[PDB]
RNA sequence: CCAGGA
C-alpha cells in the first residue's frame, strides 16, 4: 500500500497478534508507550459513601471501584471535567453510577460490578457500562456482606489517561519483540556452554530466516519488523487500542507542529 | 505529602508554553527546544526522524531529571536550512507515516473474522 | 593534506584474547624486511585471517566537527575497505636508523616498526589509517 | 526488604512505559541493584526467585524449606520445561527506546515485605519553636516540634573547618542566646538592671 | 506476636556467643544487633 | 489465630518474659586468676525449692 | 625477617636476618647481652623505651606503635596526625595519657577541663584555689557563646578610614 | 604591643580563613546598606559584590594578626596576595 | 556537656536520604515542605527590595514565599495572620524571613560525625517528595546508604555564616582530604560498574547514541569527535566518548602488571590532554585513589572543575548503562561440571592430608614447633591445610568463570565484591572460627551430640565443605551460625568503645592550632610542634612522589646524573643543547657541574640515612612529574631539536628557585636555619628531578619551558604551606578517630591495642622484645 | 483479603476469575496450574495474583456486627 | 552403631522468625540474623479481629499474599493464613541508577 | 525506663 505495513496473525475480543514491518523501532515503541499510557478511558473517580456496614474500609472499596472497567467506546464524545464548564461534574463530562447492596440472605451476599446502575443521562452514547467478560455474567466481585451488612454509595466516573492513574489504562500487557535470531547483535547472550542450546528459540523465529553461520556480520542491517500482541481490558475493543494509540501519537505530534505555528 | 499532582505530567502549567526554542551558543545553525509536559514517547520519536533527514547534522534529546515531564531537544542543520523547519518536516513525516499505519491496520483488521 | 605511509604487509597472526569484536594483528612488509606491524582491528566489521596481503596507508588528511552524509557527492578519500582515525602517542627509538610509532584509534592500538619515514610521521591527533584487500 | 536481610527504601517510582519489559509483555514491580548480592552473599534470595518463578507457572507451592534435596539444577530443569531460560534470565527491552538490552535481566517473583519505617512519619523541620522552661533551649523530638541536636561531635567538625562565626551562630542565635548585666567589681550577675 | 511470646532475657563468662548447648533449644539467628546482641535468646 | 499466653491488665496485653538464672544447688569449680592468694574455688549456690 | 640493604654494587638487595621474638620484657638486661645489636633492639612496650632510652625514643616508639595499629587494618593516616598525638602525649616530659588522669589534669583552663570527665570536682577545685580562666580555649568560648580564636576567629578585622577615604 | 610594618614576618598571602571572613564581613556590611567601593556591574548578591570589591582590592579592611604572645601585625586587604 | 558543648537548635531539619544520579555533586535535594518551613532572614536593600516584596506577597503557603517581616521597631509580622499581609510595604533595613531557596548554602550532616567531611556545605535544590536527595559520589564521606538512613540539615542565618559554609566547607573543597592526603569521594556502584563496561576495546557506539551521550554532557563544546572507525559504518569507542567528560590539559600515566606502551590486556592507564589513549577505566583510575583521575583533576584544574567532572562522568556512564543494562543471577554463582569435580577432589585430598596429620599425632610421632604445645602445633597445621583448600577451591571457580560472569564483572570494576565472595558462593564456604580457634567442645569432648567424643575431624570442628549455592548441612549451618554471631558481637561492642576513643582524642587535642608564627600551640601557648607536621605543609597539598636519587646502582645513578664537559664521552651531546660544541672542556663551567654532582651525591647519602630501607616513594608537596608533563604539552616540546638552555641557566636557576621556597619568614639565624630545615627533603627531590643531565636528555626542556616549570614549582609550593588558623588539633584527632571506627607472632592489635596505647596502659597484654 | 481486581504488574482484570477458579478446584477437582491456565491467566504476574491470594474477608464475615 | 536418639527434623533448631526464611542454608549467617528482626517490622494482618479492637496504632496490608517460596515449618506458624508481604515481580538490574 | 531505627 504505502509506508509501514501490518499483517494480523490472530484476533479476538481480548487480543491482537500482528507484524509491523517497514517501521522505525522508535515508532513501534512510541506507539507501544501511548497504548499503555495516553489513550483516554472512563473510570470511577469520586465515591460518596452513604452507608458501609462491611468488613472493608470505605476507601478500600473506593479504590476497587476505580479499577472496575467501564464502557469507553464513545469516550471521545465525553468532555474532561477540567475542560467542562460546570461546577464539578455534569452529563457533558461524567457518568453517575449507583450501588445499593444488602445481606438479606443467611448465606454470604456478594456485590458485583453488575450491581452498579447508571443514574446519569447517557446522551445515548456507549459509555459507563461495567464491562462483564465473566461467563456467569457477574463481572468484578467488589464486596461480600453477611446479614445486616449494607453498602450504599455513589460513583462519579470521569474521562482520563493512564498517566494520571493506571485505572484509565485500557491495555493489559503489550507483547513486543524483534529479530528473534540475534542478527542485529543487540544482545550479548549470557551462557555457560552454548547460547543457542541454553536460550529458548522464539515463536517468531519461524517468521524470519536463520542467519546461516557461513556469512559475515551485517552491520548495515537495521531494525524493522516487530512481532506484537495487544491485550484489551474491556473499556475499548482490541482494534481500537491499536487505532486510538496510532491516533493519539498522531495528535500528540500535531500539537508540536501547531505550537511552532503559534510561535 | 511532598508528592506532586499527577496531572502535572501532561497538563501545562500557568503561563508555560509547550515549546521554548532557545538558540545554541556553542555551535552555528544549532537550536535547543524545551518540550514541557512531554516524555520519551515524543522525544526519541522526533530525534529518530530528524536522524533520517540528510540536511540535519546533529539531533539528540534528554530528560534532564525524571521528577519533571520535560525534555530538551538540540537540532543542528547545514547552513541555509533552518532547524525549526527541520523539526517541522520530521513532525510531518511522522504523522504521514502514522496515517498509513492506521489505514493499513484498519484494512487488515476488517479482513479478520474474530 | 597528503599521504604519509604506504606498503603492503602479510598477516602472520590474528589474536582475540577474550575480545569478541576486536583482534590484535601481527604483520610484516612484503617489500621491506625491517618493517613490521602490530594492530587492533574491528574484525566484526572487516574480517582478517592470517596470510592476507593488506595495503596499509597513513595520511594526515581526507580538524573541526564531524559531518555524516553528503559523502555520496563528496570525494570519499577511501579507495580502501576499512578506515580509522587516531592519535600518535609515542616515538620509540629502537636502535640504529630504526624507529617505532604508536597509534591509538580510540583504544584500538597500533605499533609500526621501520626506518625510512623520518620525513613523514609526526606526533599528531591527525592520522588516518586506511586498509584494502 | 526481602526475607534475606536485603532492605532498602524506594528511590523513585516509574510508570509501566518507562519500565524495562520482557518480549512477553511482563514488567517488574521492583528493580533491585546487582551490587546488593555479591558482598552480602545472599544466595537464597536468587534461589527464592528461581523457585518462585517455577511455582508461579506450575501452580504448585515452591518448597523453600532448609535442609532438603532441592537443587538449583533441579529448579533450573523445571523452568526450562516452562519455556524460560533455566537460570532465570529473560531478555529485556529498554522502556524509553524499545531497544533490546545488551544484558539479560534476572527476573522473577520474590516475596517482599513492607516495613514500619515510612518517610512521612520521619520527615521533620523546625525554625524557631517551643523552648524548654529551665534551660530556655529548643524542646525535644519531632513529636513536640523540637529542634535537632547540634551536639558535641558536630561542634568538633565546625572547630575542624575553622567555622568560628558559623559555630557561634549555632550555639547562640540559633538556640540558647541571652543578655545579662554584670558588675565590674565582682564579676557577678548581681546587677539590678531597671533598663527602662 | 509469636516471637515475643518465645523471648528470653539474660541480665548482666562469654554470654553473647552462640553456645553448642543452645542446639535445638534456642534459635541461632534470632538475636538483636547491638547492646542486647546474644543476651536476648529466642526459643 | 490468637494463641494466648498473656495477661490483660487495665486493658493492655502483658507478656511475662522468661528470666534466665543459674541453676542453684550446683557444685562448680573455678580457677581464681593469676594475682590471687586462692588458686581454685568450689562454689554452691544453695537455695530452697 | 627479610632486610633491604645496599649492596657493594649500590642497589638495595634482600639480605634476610635471624631475629629473636620475646614473650615478655626486660629492656635494661637484654640490651647488655653479648651477641645482639643494642643499637637496633625494639620493644612494643614504649613505657619501657621511655624509661631506658629517654623521652625522645619514647616518642619514636609511641608513634611506631600508633602507626602499626592503623596500617595493620590496611589503613593510611598521614604522618602529621599521628605525629601530633604522639607529640602531645610527649611534650610534658613523659607519657601523658589520653584519659581523665593525663591530659585533663594539665594547666589548661577549668571550664575547658570540666567539659570532659570530672566536671563538678574540677569546678569545686577551681573555686577553692581561685583559678583564673585565660578564656583562650575553644571550649570556654563555646560555654561563653563567643567567637572562638579558631580559624575565622584567629585574627581581628578593622576598617581603616585612610583606605576608606582613598576609594571614592 | 603592635609590630612595625617594617618588622612584619607573617605570610604576605591571605589565609583561607582571612579571605572567607573578609568576604563574610563585606557581604554582611553591603547587606546592611553599607557604601559599596566598586561599580556593581549589575550585581545584587552582597557576596558577589564582596567578591568583586576583593577582586579589585577596593575593600577598606585590615587584618589584625595576633601572635601567641599577644602582639600583632596589621595587614591591609589591598596588600595581601590572593592566590586562593 | 548537654546544654553547652551541644545544644538543641532552630533552623534544623531531618529526613530519610535517597540518592540521585541527576543532582550535581555539591547540591542537596530539599523537600518542598522542608524548604517552606526553614527560613533565611534577608535584609531589605535596594538590590533585593522588589524580589523580597514578591515573596512577601507570595506568602507562607506558596513555594518561593516568606513567613515573617521584621520591622526596625523590633516587632515580628506574621504573614500567616497579619491583616496587612497583603498591603505590606517594605522599608530598607527591615528583614524578610523568606523560605530556603535553590542555591542557598546549607550544612548537611550524617551522624555520628567523626570527620570534618561528615558535615559539608551543599547548594539547595528544592524538589518534590519527602526525602533529602544526595549525589552518589558524596555518599562515602558522610558514610551514608539508602537502607533507611536519615540526615541533618542546618540553615545559616547571616551573610557571614553563609560565607563560612560556601568558602570553607563546601563539598568541592572537601574532595581531596588531609586525612590521607588523597580524594575522599570517587565514582561508585552503577557508574563504576558501567565505566569498565563502556571502556573495553570491544565497546563501540553507533551515531544515534553518541549524539545523546554527547548532548548529556552539560559543558560539551558542540564538537562531534571524529569516529575511531570511519567506514565500513562510522563507529565511536567507549574510551573516545568518555574522554569528552575528561577536561583538556589533564595528563595521566599508570602501569599495572604487564603494561607496555602497547597495553595488550588493556592494562593500566594513559590519558593525554584529557583524552584516554589506552586501558580500562575502573576503581584505580576513577575511584577515591591516591593517583586518581580525581586527585589530578582537583589538583590541576580546581575543586569546582573536579566537582563538575563527577556529574559529567556519571551523566554519560549512567545513561550508557541505562541502555546497555546490567544484571546478576544464580547462574553467576554456578561453576562448570568438571570444575565442581575438580573442587570436590581438592577438598577430598585436603581432608586426607588432615587425617594423615591426625593419625601422626595419635601415634605420638608429631614433633612440636619450639614454643608451642604438641596440640597447638597440630591445630595450626589442620587450620592451615583447610584454608589452603578453601582458597584453592575458590581460585578454581574464579578462573572457570568467564568474563561474562556478572559477579566477576563487578569484582573486575571494583564496584562490589572480592575473591572470597566468589569462593564462598561458588565453591566452598570454609573453616569457621570463634576466638580464633575452630569450634570447640561445648559438650564434653564433642562439638555437638551428633558426634563421637574426641573428634578433631574438619566436619566436627566447623569446616563448612559446601558452597552457599549447594547449601549447608545442619551441623555446617549451626557452626557457621556460631562464627557469624562472633562478628555481630564485636560490631555491637566496638561501636561504643570506638566512640569513646574518638571523644578522648578530640578532647585532648581540641585547643591545638597553627599560629601566625607557623608554630603549633595549645590554649596555653605551649609549643607542641615547632612547625606543623615537621614540614609546615597542609596535608591536602601533599602527594606520594619518588625520590630518584635514593635507589639504584651507584653506576646507574652516575649515568643518570653525571655531566663531565672535560671527557669526550660524558659531555652533553650537541644534540641536547645549542652550546654543546662550545661547552666541551670549559673548566669554569665544569666547576659548576662538580658542585651539582657533589650535591646530588651528598643528597643520596642523606636520604639513605632518613629512609633506611631505601623506600623512594614519599608524600611531598608539588607534583614535579606533572609540571614537566604539562610543560611538554603546553610548550609542544620537540624531542628532536636542541635546547636553548645554558648550564648556568639550569644549575643557577634551580639554586635560585630553592631560596624562594618559603615556609618561615623571620630575619634571624634561628628562624632562617629553621626555614632551611623544613625545606631539606623537598629540595633533595627538586635537585634530583632538576639536575642538568635529566632536564636536557630526559625532559628535553627549552629555556621558556624550564622558566615556566620553575615558576610553577614556586607557586605550587607556596600554596602548599598550612594556613595559620588551621585547627590541626581536632583534624588529627578525627583523622585517627574515624579510621579506628572501621576496625574488625600473635600480638594484641587493632581497637583493644589502640585502647592500651592511648591509656598508657601499665600492664599491657602482649609485651615483646625484638632482638636483632 | 478479597480478590484483587486487576493484576498489579499488567492490570488484566482478575476480579471476575476468583469464584470460577475456586470452582474449577472443588467441582472439577483440577490442579491449581491447569485451573489458572484454563481461566486464561498465562503470564506469571497474573498467575501469582490468584495462586497466592489469601481471601481473609471470609474470616472477617464470621464476626456478628 | 551406638545411636540412642534421632532428630525429628533439623530445621526445628530455628525459632519463629528464622522459620519464614526461605533456604536459610544458602545465606551468609548474619543475613539470616537480620531477617529474624525485620520480619517483626513487616506489615500484614496481625489478627482477623482487627476491626473490633481499639489499639494505639494498627497497620494492616490491603492485599496480603501467601509466599510462592515456603517453609514446611510455616504450616504451624499460621503464616500462609496470615502473611507479612506480597510476591513482587522483581528485576535485579541497573536501570536509571535510582 | 522499655521498645526500636542508621
Ligand atoms: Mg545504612
Ligand atoms: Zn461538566
Ligand atoms: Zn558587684
Ligand atoms: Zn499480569
Amino acid at each position: 500500500e504505502e509506508g509501514p505495513q501490518v499483517k494480523i496473525r490472530e484476533a479476538s475480543k481480548d487480543n491482537v497478534d500482528f507484524i509491523l514491518s517497514n517501521v522505525d523501532l522508535a515508532m513501534a515503541n512510541s506507539l507501544r508507550r501511548v497504548m499503555i499510557a495516553e489513550i483516554p478511558t472512563l473510570a470511577i473517580d469520586s465515591v460518596e459513601v452513604e452507608t458501609n456496614t462491611t468488613v472493608l474500609a470505605d476507601e478500600f472499596i473506593a479504590h476497587r471501584l476505580g479499577l472496575i472497567p467501564l464502557q469507553s467506546m464513545d469516550i471521545e464524545q465525553l468532555e474532561y471535567s477540567r475542560d467542562c464548564f460546570c461546577e464539578d461534574h455534569c452529563d457533558k463530562c461524567s457518568v453517575v453510577l449507583t450501588l445499593q447492596a444488602f445481606g438479606e440472605s443467611e448465606s454470604t451476599t456478594n456485590v458485583y460490578s453488575k450491581d452498579l446502575v447508571i443514574v446519569s443521562n447517557l446522551m445515548g452514547r456507549n459509555i459507563g457500562h461495567p464491562i462483564i467478560q465473566d461467563k456467569e455474567g457477574n463481572g468484578v466481585l467488589i464486596c461480600k456482606l453477611r446479614k445486616g451488612q449494607e453498602l450504599k454509595l455513589t460513583c462519579v466516573a470521569k474521562k482520563g489517561i493512564a498517566k494520571e492513574h493506571a485505572k484509565w489504562g485500557p491495555a493489559a500487557a503489550i507483547e513486543f519483540e524483534y529479530d528473534p535470531w540475534n542478527k542485529l547483535k543487540h544482545t550479548d547472550y549470557w551462557y555457560e556452554q552454548d547460547s543457542a542450546k541454553e536460550w529458548p528459540q522464539s515463536k517468531n523465529c519461524e517468521y524470519e530466516d536463520p542467519p546461516n553461520e557461513g556469512d559475515p556480520f551485517d552491520y548495515k542491517a537495521q531494525a524493522d519488523t516487530f512481532y506484537m500482541n495487544v491485550e484489551s481490558v474491556g473499556s475499548i475493543p482490541v482494534d481500537q487500542v491499536v487505532v486510538r494509540g496510532i491516533d493519539t501519537l498522531q495528535k500528540k505530534v500535531a500539537s508540536i507542529l501547531l505550537a511552532l505555528t503559534q510561535m | 505529602m511532598n508528592a506532586p499532582d499527577r496531572f502535572e505530567l501532561f497538563l501545562l502549567g500557568e503561563g508555560e508554553s509547550k515549546l521554548k526554542i532557545d538558540p545554541d551558543t556553542k555551535a552555528p545553525n544549532a537550536v535547543v527546544i524545551t518540550f514541557e509536559k512531554e516524555d520519551h514517547t515524543l522525544g526519541n520519536l522526533i530525534r529518530a526522524e530528524l536522524l533520517n533527514d540528510r540536511k540535519v547534522l546533529f539531533a539528540a534529546y534528554k530528560v534532564e531529571h525524571p521528577f519533571f515531564a520535560r525534555f530538551k531537544l538540540r537540532i543542528q542543520t547545514t547552513e541555509g536550512y533552518d532547524p525549526k523547519d527541520a523539526l517541522k518536516n520530521a513532525c510531518n513525516s511522522i504523522i504521514n507515516k502514522l496515517g498509513a499505519l492506521k489505514t493499513n491496520f484498519e484494512t487488515e483488521w476488517n479482513l479478520q473474522t474474530l | 593534506s597528503n599521504t604519509l605511509f604506504d606498503d603492503i604487509f602479510q598477516v602472520s597472526e590474528v589474536d582475540p584474547g577474550r575480545y569478541n569484536k576486536v583482534c590484535r594483528i601481527e604483520a610484516a612488509s612484503t617489500t621491506q624486511d625491517q618493517c613490521k606491524l602490530t594492530l587492533d582491528i574491528n574484525v566484526e566489521l572487516f574480517p582478517v585471517a592470517a596470510q592476507d596481503s593488506l595495503t596499509v596507508t597513513i595520511a594526515s588528511s581526507l580538524t573541526r566537527s564531524w559531518r555524516p552524509p553528503q559523502a555520496g557527492d563528496r570525494s570519499l578519500a577511501d579507495d580502501y575497505d576499512y578506515v580509522m582515525y587516531g592519535t600518535a602517542y609515542k616515538f620509540e627509538e629502537v636502535s640504529k636508523d630504526l624507529i617505532a610509532v604508536y597509534y591509538s584509534f580510540g583504544g584500538l592500538l597500533m605499533r609500526l616498526e621501520g626506518n625510512y619515514r623520518n620525513l613523514n610521521n609526526l606526533k599528531q591527533e591527525n592520522a588516518y589509517l586506511l586498509i584494502r584487500r | 526488604a526481602s526475607r534475606h536481610g536485603q532492605k532498602g527504601t524506594i528511590g523513585i517510582t516509574y510508570r509501566r512505559e518507562d519500565m524495562p519489559f520482557t518480549a512477553e509483555g511482563i514488567v517488574p514491580d521492583l528493580i533491585i541493584n546487582p551490587h546488593a548480592i555479591p558482598s552480602r552473599m545472599t544466595v537464597a534470595h536468587l534461589i527464592e526467585c528461581l523457585l518462585s518463578k517455577v511455582a508461579a507457572l506450575s501452580g504448585n507451592e515452591g518448597d523453600a524449606s532448609p535442609f532438603t534435596d532441592i537443587t538449583v539444577e533441579g529448579i533450573s530443569k523445571l523452568l526450562r520445561e516452562h519455556g524460560y531460560q533455566s537460570r532465570g534470565f529473560e531478555v529485556m527491552y529498554n522502556g524509553h527506546t524499545g531497544k533490546k538490552l545488551m544484558a539479560q535481566i534476572f527476573f522473577g517473583p520474590t516475596y517482599y515485605q513492607r516495613l514500619r519505617h515510612m518517610v512521612d512519619d520521619k520527615i521533620h523541620a523546625r525554625a524557631r519553636g517551643p523552648m524548654q522552661v529551665l534551660t530556655r533551649q529548643p524542646v525535644e523530638g519531632r513529636s513536640r516540634d523540637g529542634g535537632l541536636r547540634f551536639g558535641e561531635m558536630e561542634r568538633d567538625c565546625m572547630i575542624a573547618h575553622g567555622a568560628a562565626s558559623f559555630l557561634k551562630e549555632r550555639l547562640m542565635e540559633a538556640s540558647d542566646a541571652f543578655r545579662v548585666h554584670i558588675c565590674g567589681i565582682c564579676g557577678l550577675m548581681t546587677v539590678i538592671a531597671k533598663l527602662n | 506476636t509469636l516471637s515475643h511470646l518465645r523471648r528470653t532475657n539474660t541480665p548482666i563468662a562469654k554470654p553473647r556467643q552462640l553456645h553448642n548447648t543452645h542446639w535445638g533449644l534456642v534459635c541461632p539467628a534470632e538475636t538483636p544487633e547491638g547492646q542486647a546482641c546474644g543476651l536476648v535468646k529466642n526459643l | 489465630f490468637d494463641m494466648g499466653g498473656y495477661f490483660i491488665i487495665n486493658g493492655s496485653e502483658k507478656v511475662l518474659i522468661a528470666q534466665e538464672r543459674s541453676a542453684g544447688n550446683i557444685v562448680q569449680v573455678f580457677k581464681k586468676a593469676a594475682p590471687s592468694p586462692i588458686s581454685h574455688v568450689a562454689e554452691i549456690r544453695s537455695a530452697l525449692e | 625477617y627479610d632486610r633491604k640493604v645496599p649492596s657493594p654494587t649500590g642497589e638495595y638487595v634482600k639480605e634476610p636476618e635471624w631475629v629473636l621474638e620475646t614473650d615478655g620484657v626486660n629492656l635494661s638486661e637484654v640490651m647488655t647481652v653479648p651477641g645482639i645489636d643494642p643499637t637496633r633492639i625494639y620493644t612494643n612496650s614504649f613505657i619501657d623505651i621511655m624509661e631506658v632510652l629517654g623521652i625522645e625514643a619514647g616518642r619514636a616508639a609511641l608513634y611506631k606503635e600508633v602507626y602499626n595499629v592503623i596500617a595493620s587494618d590496611g589503613s593510611y593516616v598521614n604522618y602529621r596526625h599521628m605525629a601530633l598525638l604522639v607529640d602531645v602525649m610527649t611534650t610534658q616530659g613523659g607519657l601523658t595519657s589520653v584519659t581523665r588522669h593525663g591530659f585533663n589534669r594539665s594547666n589548661t583552663g577549668a571550664l575547658m577541663r570540666c567539659s570532659f570527665e570530672e566536671t563538678v570536682e574540677i569546678l569545686f577545685e577551681a573555686g577553692a584555689s581561685a583559678e583564673l580562666d585565660d578564656c583562650r580555649g575553644v571550649s570556654e568560648n563555646v560555654i561563653l557563646g563567643q567567637m572562638a580564636p579558631i580559624g575565622t576567629g584567629a585574627f581581628d578585622v578593622m576598617i581603616d578610614e585612610e583606605s576608606l577615604v582613598k576609594y571614592m | 604591643k603592635a609590630i612595625p610594618k617594617d618588622q612584619r614576618a607573617t605570610t604576605p598571602y591571605m589565609t583561607k580563613y582571612e579571605r572567607a571572613r573578609i568576604l563574610g564581613t563585606r557581604a554582611l556590611q553591603i547587606s546592611m546598606n553599607a557604601p559599596v567601593f566598586v561599580d556593581l556591574e549589575g550585581e545584587t548578591d552582597p557576596l558577589r559584590i564582596a567578591m568583586k570589591e576583593l577582586a579589585e582590592k577596593k575593600i577598606p579592611l585590615v587584618i589584625r594578626r595576633y601572635l601567641p604572645d599577644g602582639s600583632f601585625e596589621d595587614w591591609s586587604v589591598e596588600e595581601l596576595i590572593v592566590d586562593l | 556537656r548537654g546544654n553547652l558543648m551541644g545544644k538543641r537548635v532552630d533552623f534544623s531539619a531531618r529526613t530519610v536520604i535517597s540518592g540521585d544520579p541527576n543532582l550535581e555533586l555539591d547540591q542537596v535535594g530539599v523537600p518542598k515542605s522542608i524548604a517552606k518551613t526553614l527560613t533565611y532572614p534577608e535584609v531589605v536593600t535596594p538590590y533585593n527590595i522588589d524580589r523580597l516584596t514578591q515573596l512577601v506577597r507570595n506568602g507562607p503557603n506558596e513555594h518561593p514565599g516568606a513567613k515573617y517581616v521584621i520591622r526596625d521597631s523590633g516587632d515580628r509580622i506574621d504573614l500567616r495572620y497579619s491583616k496587612r499581609a497583603g498591603d505590606i510595604q517594605l522599608q530598607y533595613g527591615w528583614k524578610v524571613e523568606r523560605h530556603i531557596m535553590d542555591n542557598d548554602p546549607v550544612l548537611f550532616n550524617r551522624q555520628p560525625s567523626l570527620h570534618k567531611m561528615s558535615m559539608m556545605a551543599h547548594r539547595v535544590k528544592v524538589i518534590p517528595y519527602s526525602t533529602f536527595r544526595l549525589n552518589l559520589s558524596v555518599t562515602s564521606p558522610y558514610n551514608a546508604d539508602f537502607d533507611g538512613d536519615e540526615m541533618n540539615l542546618h540553615v545559616p542565618q547571616s551573610e557571614e555564616t553563609r560565607a563560612e559554609l560556601s568558602q570553607l566547607c563546601a563539598v568541592p573543597l572537601q574532595i581531596v582530604s588531609p586525612q590521607s592526603n588523597k580524594p575522599c569521594m570517587g565514582i561508585v556502584q552503577d557508574t563504576l560498574c558501567g565505566i569498565r563496561k563502556l571502556t573495553l576495546r570491544d565497546t563501540f557506539i553507533e551515531l544515534d547514541q553518541v549524539l545523546n551521550m554527547l548532548y548529556w554532557v552539560p559543558d560539551w563544546d558542540g564538537v562531534i569527535p571524529t569516529p575511531a572507525i570511519i567506514k565500513p559504518k562510522p563507529l565511536w569507542s567507549g574510551k573516545q566518548i568518555l574522554s569528552v567528560a575528561i577536561p583538556n590539559g589533564i595528563h595521566l600515566q599508570r602501569f599495572d602488571e604487564g603494561t607496555t606502551l602497547l597495553s595488550p590486556k588493556d592494562n593500566g592507564m594513559l590519558i593525554i590532554d584529557g583524552q584516554i589513549i589506552f586501558g580500562v577505566v575502573e576503581k584505580k583510575t576513577v575511584g577515591s585513589s591516591n593517583g586518581g583521575l580525581i586527585h589530578v583533576v582537583t589538583r590541576e584544574k580546581g575543586p569546582q572543575v573536579c566537582a563538575k567532572l563527577f556529574g559529567n562522568i556519571q551523566k554519560v556512564v549512567n545513561f550508557w548503562l541505562l541502555h546497555n543494562g546490567f544484571s546478576t543471577g544464580i547462574g553467576d554463582t554456578i561453576a562448570d561440571g568438571p570444575t565442581m569435580r575438580e573442587i570436590t577432589e581438592t577438598i577430598a585430598e585436603a581432608k586426607k592430608k588432615v587425617l594423615d596429620v591426625t593419625k601422626e599425632a595419635q601415634a605420638n610421632l608429631l614433633t612440636a614447633k619450639h614454643g608451642m604445645t604438641l596440640r597447638e602445633s597440630f591445630e595450626d597445621n589442620v587450620v592451615r591445610f583447610l584454608n589452603e583448600a578453601r582458597d584453592k577451591a575458590g581460585r578454581l571457580a574464579e578462573v572457570n568463570l568467564k568474563d561474562l560472569n556478572n559477579v566477576k564483572q563487578m569484582v573486575m570494576a571494583g564496584s562490589k565484591g572480592s575473591f572470597i565472595n566468589i569462593a564462598q558462593m561458588s565453591a566452598c564456604v570454609g573453616q569457621q572460627s570463634v576466638e580464633g580457634k575452630r569450634i570447640a567442645f561445648g559438650f564434653v569432648d564433642r562439638t555437638l551430640p551428633h558426634f563421637s567424643k574426641d573428634d578433631y575431624s574438619p566436619e566436627s570442628k566447623g569446616f563448612v565443605e559446601n558452597s552457599y549455592l549447594r547449601g549447608l548441612t545442619p551441623q555446617e549451618f549451626f557452626f557457621h551460625a556460631m562464627g557469624g554471631r562472633e562478628g555481630l558481637i564485636d560490631t555491637a561492642v566496638k561501636t561504643a568503645e570506638t566512640g569513646y576513643i574518638q571523644r578522648r582524642l578530640v578532647k585532648a587535642l581540641e585547643d591545638i592550632m597553627v599560629h601566625y608564627d607557623n608554630t603549633t600551640r595549645n590554649s596555653l601557648g605551649n609549643v607542641i610542634q615547632f612547625i606543623y607536621g615537621e614540614d609546615g605543609m597542609d596535608a591536602a597539598h601533599i602527594e606520594k612522589q619518588s625520590l630518584d636519587t635514593i635507589g639504584g646502582s651507584d653506576a646507574a645513578f652516575e649515568k643518570r646524573y653525571r655531566v663531565d664537559l672535560l671527557n669526550t664521552d660524558h659531555t652533553l651531546d650537541p644534540s641536547l643543547l645549542e652550546s654543546g660544541s662550545e661547552i666541551l672542556g670549559d673548566l669554569k663551567l665544569q666547576v659548576l657541574l662538580d658542585e651539582e654532582y657533589k650535591q646530588l651525591v651528598k643528597d643520596r647519602k642523606f636520604l639513605r640515612e632518613v629512609f633506611v630501607d631505601g623506600e623512594a616513594n614519599w608524600p611531598l608537596p608539588v607534583n614535579i612529574r606533572r609540571i614537566i608533563q604539562n610543560a611538554q604539552q603546553t610548550f609542544h616540546i620537540d624531542h628532536t631539536k636542541p635546547s636553548d638552555l645554558t648550564i648556568k641557566d639550569i644549575v643557577l636557576g634551580v639554586k635560585d628557585l630553592q631560596e624562594n621556597l618559603l615556609v618561615l619568614r623571620g630575619k634571624n639565624e634561628i628562624i632562617q636555619n629553621a626555614q632551611r630545615d623544613a625545606v631539606t627533603l623537598f629540595c633533595c627531590l627538586l635537585r634530583s628531578r632538576l639536575a642538568t643531565r635529566r632536564v636536557l636528555q630526559e625532559y628535553r626542556l627549552t629555556k621558556q619551558a624550564f622558566d615556566w616549570v620553575l615558576s610553577n614549582i614556586e607557586a605550587q609550593f607556596l600554596r602548599s604551606v598550612v594556613h595559620p588558623g588551621e585547627m590541626v588539633g581536632v583534624l588529627a584527632a578525627q583523622s585517627i578517630g574515624e579510621p579506628a571506627t572501621q576496625m574488625t607472632k600473635k600480638v594484641t592489635s587493632g581497637v583493644p591495642r589502640l585502647k592500651e596505647i592511648l591509656n598508657v596502659a601499665k600492664n599491657m597484654k602482649t609485651p615483646s622484645l625484638t632482638v636483632y | 483479603m478479597i480478590v484483587p481486581v486487576r493484576c498489579f504488574s499488567c492490570g488484566k482484570v482478575v476480579g471476575d476469575k476468583w469464584e470460577s477458579y475456586l470452582n474449577l478446584l472443588q467441582e472439577d477437582e483440577l490442579d491449581e496450574g491447569t485451573a489458572l491456565s484454563r481461566l486464561g491467566l498465562k503470564r506469571y504476574c497474573c498467575r501469582r495474583m490468584i495462586l497466592t491470594h489469601v481471601d481473609l474477608i471470609e474470616k472477617f464475615l464470621r464476626y456478628n456486627p | 552403631t551406638t545411636f540412642t536418639h534421632c532428630e525429628i527434623h533439623p530445621s526445628m533448631i530455628l525459632g519463629v522468625a528464622a522459620s519464614i526464611i526461605p533456604f536459610p542454608d544458602h545465606n551468609q549467617s548474619p543475613r539470616n540474623t537480620y531477617q529474624s528482626a525485620m520480619g517483626k517490622q513487616a506489615m500484614g494482618v496481625f489478627l482477623t479481629n482487627y476491626n473490633v479492637r481499639m489499639d494505639t496504632m494498627a497497620n494492616i496490608l490491603y492485599y496480603p499474599q501467601k509466599p510462592l517460596g515456603t517453609t514446611r515449618a510455616m504450616e504451624y506458624l499460621k503464616f500462609r493464613e496470615l502473611p507479612a508481604g506480597q510476591n513482587a515481580i522483581v528485576a535485579i538490574a541497573c536501570y536509571s541508577g535510582y
